């Protein structure tokens, strides 16, 4: 299906502390794969996926180089924003950026995306057809107007068109076993009395990959998503997902009530009840 | 890979 | 300054049995700015050497990490996750519940 290529970068600014914390994340889909922290002395950009241990020095140098020429302009960046806003120089600030490029489940480009966000909220923002930018914070127009005259976008769009996409598919290639495996959930439910006459059906969804998942209880065959109580999806730190939903029923009838199961990994939707 | 360049704002 | 308060989840890694080592896990997400502080309880008393994953963020800006250490679940004991953020009047203590 489709496969994306994201990262996510931020840096936050310690006025007391020192310099600026930068850390930087690599994914290919809903896996890690490489991140930059430069709170150390001596960083570089490291492996965070076994598919990635056996790269060359050649890969990593490049990728420490402009690890480490982002943070320095972040770090600039900061300071030109606590202008931009009539901010003292005591708050201690934040700037995220992230940026993916997207192929079609026919497995060619589809689609790319790049986003600055300062203290949290939108800021810049790179246009659909990645030719331009646009101030979404009425205070980003400074760096809107500077970023289009210096065709900051050409730069973005050779990337995410091209670069981007190319090393999406080698990352495909070196990590197959695992990124292409559609692993399925394992699932089960539990049962918790509350009283004598109330109980808690809760239906798990365990060791998933990947994250996408839907869990839904049914009362007799019918709709019913009042009662049921969702958790967020949460990842086990193997590298596959948890996720469960509880619904609760009274004592004596337990089998009034379904549990259902959608995974790109399951061949068939899949059925459960709870079996006393 | 990440981007050679990113933007000076 | 947009502010988010931090959602938590405390759960292990695999289905609790009793004696089998395990892994425990504290989901902390949705919270912003990203200065947050994480510890791992054992009995009331920090377990040293914890480790989190590293710092990532959402379509819509916010946070996410994962702390976790690998325990080995008793009867007895109980476990529980403290989180600290500058949205909290106070830390927020959660337990460990292997049913959930």
């Amino acid at each position: 299906g489709s496969h994306s290529l994201k990262y996510f970068h931020t840096s936050v600014s310690r006025p007391g502390r020192g310099e600026p914390r930068f850390i930087s994340v690599g994914y290919v889909d809903d896996t890690q794969f490489v991140r930059f922290d430069n709170d150390a002395a001596s960083p570089r950009m490291v492996p965070r996926a076994p598919w990635m241990e056996q790269e060359g020095s050649e890969y990593w140098d490049r990728e420490t180089r402009s690890a480490r020429d982002t943070a320095q302009i972040f770090r600039v960046n900061l300071r030109t924003l606590r202008g931009y806003y009539n901010q003292s120089e005591a708050g201690s600030h934040t700037l995220q950026w992230m940026h993916g490029c997207e192929l079609g489940p026919d497995r060619r480009f589809l689609r790319g995306y790049e986003q600055f966000a300062y203290d949290g909220k939108d800021y810049l923002t790179l246009n659909e057809d990645l030719r331009s930018w646009t101030a979404v914070d009425t205070a980003a127009q400074i760096s809107e107007q500077k970023s289009n005259d210096a065709s900051e976008a050409e730069h973005q769009r050779a990337y995410l068109e091209d670069t981007c996409v190319e090393w999406l598919h080698k990352y495909l290639e070196k990590g197959k076993e695992t990124l292409l495996h559609l692993e399925p959930p394992k699932t089960h439910v539990t049962h918790h009395p509350i009283s004598d006459h109330e109980a808690t059906l809760r239906c798990w969804a365990l060791g998933f990959y990947p994250a996408e998942i839907t869990l839904t209880w049914q009362q007799d065959g019918e709709g019913h998503t009042q009662d049921t109580e969702l958790v967020e999806t949460r990842p086990a730190g193997d590298g596959t997902f948890q996720k469960w939903a509880a619904v609760v029923v009274p004592s004596g009838e337990e089998q009034r009530y379904t549990c259902h199961v959608q995974h790109e990994g399951l061949p068939e939707p899949v059925t459960l009840r709870w079996k006393p | 890979v990440m981007g050679p360049r990113t933007l000076i704002l | 300054m947009i502010q988010r308060t931090p959602k938590i989840q405390v759960y292990s890694r695999h289905p609790a049995e009793n004696g089998k080592s395990n892994f425990l896990n504290c989901y902390v997400s949705g919270f912003h700015p990203s200065d947050i502080e994480v510890d791992l309880l054992k009995n009331g008393e920090r377990i040293e050497k914890v480790e989190h994953s590293d710092l990532s963020f959402s379509k819509d800006w916010s946070f996410y990490l994962l702390y976790y250490t690998e325990f080995t679940p008793t009867e007895k004991d109980e476990y529980a996750c403290r989180v600290n953020h500058v949205t909290l009047s106070q830390p927020k203590i959660v337990k460990w519940d292997r049913d959930m």
